[PDB]
């Protein structure tokens, strides 16, 4: 989506519902994870892809569910399968978890507004 | 470590 929380406005930390209509194309974002159970997170959103256009997602979001399927404790492959096979309309519940995400990316941290910074 | 990344 377009930028909404500007400057040092805090990024909302409650869960949100995002509905992406992508037909039979990719969603246009990457997911990262480790074990099962530590969370599936958005690491990257492709410029001009369906998530960028049709959705309101950001790097650092945890994917809580896809089309009502709970992914909070999913394995990485099964989360990828769930997303790829979700169909043309994809309803994601996401929640911004930048502290957890920041542990994946080198020299990264969370600033006072909740933004992920990489030095 | 045991880290994985995938495009969807």
């Amino acid at each position: 989506g377009s930028p909404e929380f500007l400057g040092e406005e805090d990024i909302p930390r409650e869960p949100r519902r995002i509905v992406i209509h992508r037909g039979s194309t990719g969603l246009g974002f990457n997911i990262v994870g480790t074990e099962d159970g530590e969370g599936i997170f958005i690491s990257f959103i492709l410029a001009g892809g369906p998530a960028d256009l049709s959705g309101e997602l950001r790097k650092g979001d945890q994917i809580l569910s896809v089309n009502g399927v709970d992914l909070r404790n999913a394995s990485h492959e099964q989360a990828a399968i769930a997303l790829k096979n979700a169909g043309q309309t994809v309803t994601i519940i996401a929640q911004y978890k930048p502290e957890e995400y920041s542990r994946f990316e080198a020299n990264s941290r969370v600033d006072s507004s909740g933004r992920i910074v990489t030095d | 470590k045991n880290y994985k990344q995938t495009s969807v």
